């Protein structure tokens, strides 16, 4: 990343505050509701008729666990994205198909999700700063696409 | 196309900003031009510093005109013909700025509104600046 | 909104188009998996091999499109519906492909059209696209 | 920046078939033509009122010119785009307030340029590395925006 000591740590620092099931079941459920075509991918999950039925089903609520869980992990590896990635970016590329610009769809979710959450802490300097990761886990993860 | 229930979803969460309205153009203009500095070279003359009087002059003004827009939800074209003139002929925004600062507007209502962010109403907020921005762009060229 | 003038500039280059529009629809295809990989994410089920057949079958699909919009210029969302319907509700494709293939489109018409792909007629075909593109996507929420 | 040893060499031979002052001049009218916001940084080049006025304005024709002229340049550093767009990138940004998405817009008008001129030469694989070119290029000269 490009990231200042100073991005670095107010990134860093947030991220410790956050609940990854709370917040990885709500990010990719807003997901399917504000921008109904990414259902393209879960149809195997269920019910997703509606926003209520959305944020409800447990499909949902554990795939964006996942997805939280390996977005964290890359949060230790900011000076790496790119190979931290590597192997989910031939993943999702070639066994998922699914198109790049979904990760910019979600990052820009997530940071909706933190906003949600942390009221007055989210800052626009603090905002900066995760658009900045938003952008760089999207850049990473496709990355490997061909 | 927004939905009656958007509709309503809009009135509903703009009528709980309120008098803060102004508060909150001016918090996401803050946010866009920290977050998208390619977006402050449409405001060379202003001073772009935390808590100028230029951006919060300017932040009630958007503010205003999206409230503008919320009372003749059903009227859009209609209610800001003259501001899709301004920009189309006048300030010549490019249209990829319009998603910035309405994405800095969830943002900030997001975090201001919390119980009444809700997931649907996320969708028609977003729905409701997309349309704004679409009218806003429309007579482009 | 497209202008009459953009109107006789569309009609007119498509015009030359005329039996090639199946060709040149396959070539903009290819062009689009060539340069914008993503897109490829669409049709994981196509033989994407130069010359296939699918390419081949679906160029000339996308091109009767494009050819039924212009014989409707003046009544397009209702020309398109159907195709619009299908988008939104099956394929889900994100919009922001729609400006991939409009911009592997024009470079597929210029290429094949020199003597009529002016500056003005590239600047109507541009805002044509734009508007089929604006529909196909009209219902996506 | 990722171009394969391929897509240099088909870089490097169609633009070596380029007439810059006639290329620079088409691709910066046709941008004031089809995006005519565009026209914003220009108001001092006189009457662009139609796409006559425009694609004729000897300011057009000449400021074409030279932006292609600072491209070319850029063509023979592809290895370090960066370096060589930077004082140029700090102009844009800190001088002429150019909105970065401009440098976009030119290039697939820039794209569009080189298909009519070259015809069936500009094929779909050389049009591939063109377009990882002109965002190099765009990239390079946003990079010191601020
Ligand atoms: C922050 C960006 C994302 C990250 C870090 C991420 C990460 C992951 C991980 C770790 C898995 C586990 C699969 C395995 O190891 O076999 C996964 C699977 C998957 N992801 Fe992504 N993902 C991201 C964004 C997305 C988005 C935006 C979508 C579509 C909207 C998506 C669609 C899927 C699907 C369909 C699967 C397969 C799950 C299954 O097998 O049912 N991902 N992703
Ligand atoms: C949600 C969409 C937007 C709305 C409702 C909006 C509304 C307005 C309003 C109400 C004005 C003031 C008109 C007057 O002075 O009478 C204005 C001016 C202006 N807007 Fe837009 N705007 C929007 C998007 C944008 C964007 C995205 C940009 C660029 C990033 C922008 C750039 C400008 C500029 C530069 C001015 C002139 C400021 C000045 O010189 O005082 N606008 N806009
Ligand atoms: C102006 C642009 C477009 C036009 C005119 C168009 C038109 C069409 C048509 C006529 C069909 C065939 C439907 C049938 O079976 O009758 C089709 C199918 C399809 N299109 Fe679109 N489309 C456009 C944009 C896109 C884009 C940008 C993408 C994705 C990159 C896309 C992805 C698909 C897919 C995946 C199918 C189904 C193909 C198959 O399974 O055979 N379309 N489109
Ligand atoms: C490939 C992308 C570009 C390159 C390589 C480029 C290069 C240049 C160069 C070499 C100059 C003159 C430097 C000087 O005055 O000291 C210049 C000036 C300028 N550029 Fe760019 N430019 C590019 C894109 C653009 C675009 C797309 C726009 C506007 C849409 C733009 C707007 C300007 C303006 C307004 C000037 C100053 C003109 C004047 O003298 O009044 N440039 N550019």
């Amino acid at each position: 990343m490009h990231l200042t000591p100073e991005e670095k740590s107010a990134v860093t620092a947030l991220w410790g505050k956050v609940n990854v099931d709370e917040v990885g079941g709500e990010a990719l459920g807003r997901l399917l509701v504000v921008y109904p075509w990414t259902q393209r991918f879960f149809e195997s999950f269920g019910d997703l008729s509606t926003p209520d039925a959305v944020m409800g089903n447990p499909k949902v609520k554990a795939h964006g666990k996942k997805v939280l869980g390996a977005f964290s992990d890359g949060l230790a590896h900011l000076d790496n994205l790119k190979g931290t990635f590597a192997t989910l970016s031939e993943l999702h590329c070639d066994k998922l198909h699914v198109d790049a610009e979904n990760f910019r769809l979600l990052g820009n979710v997530l940071v909706c999700v933190l906003a949600h959450h942390f009221g007055k802490e989210f800052t626009p300097p603090v905002q900066a700063a995760y658009q900045k990761v938003v952008a760089g886990v999207a850049n990473a993860l496709a990355h490997k696409y061909h | 196309v927004l939905s009656p229930a958007d509709k309503t979803n809009v009135k509903a969460a703009w009528g709980k900003v309120g008098a803060h309205a102004g508060e909150y153009g001016a918090e996401a203009l803050e946010r866009m031009f920290l977050s998208f500095p390619t977006t402050k070279t449409y405001f060379p003359h202003f001073d772009l510093s935390h808590g100028s009087a230029q951006v919060k002059g300017h932040g009630k003004k958007v503010a205003d005109a999206l409230t503008n827009a919320v009372a003749h939800v059903d009227d859009m074209p209609n209610a800001l013909s003259a501001l899709s003139d301004l920009h189309a002929h006048k300030l010549r925004v490019d249209p990829v700025n319009f998603k910035l600062l309405s994405h800095c507007l969830l943002v900030t209502l997001a975090a201001h509104l919390p119980a009444e962010f809700t997931p649907a109403v996320h969708a028609s907020l977003d729905k409701f600046l997309a349309s704004v921005s679409t009218v806003l762009t429309s007579k482009y060229r």
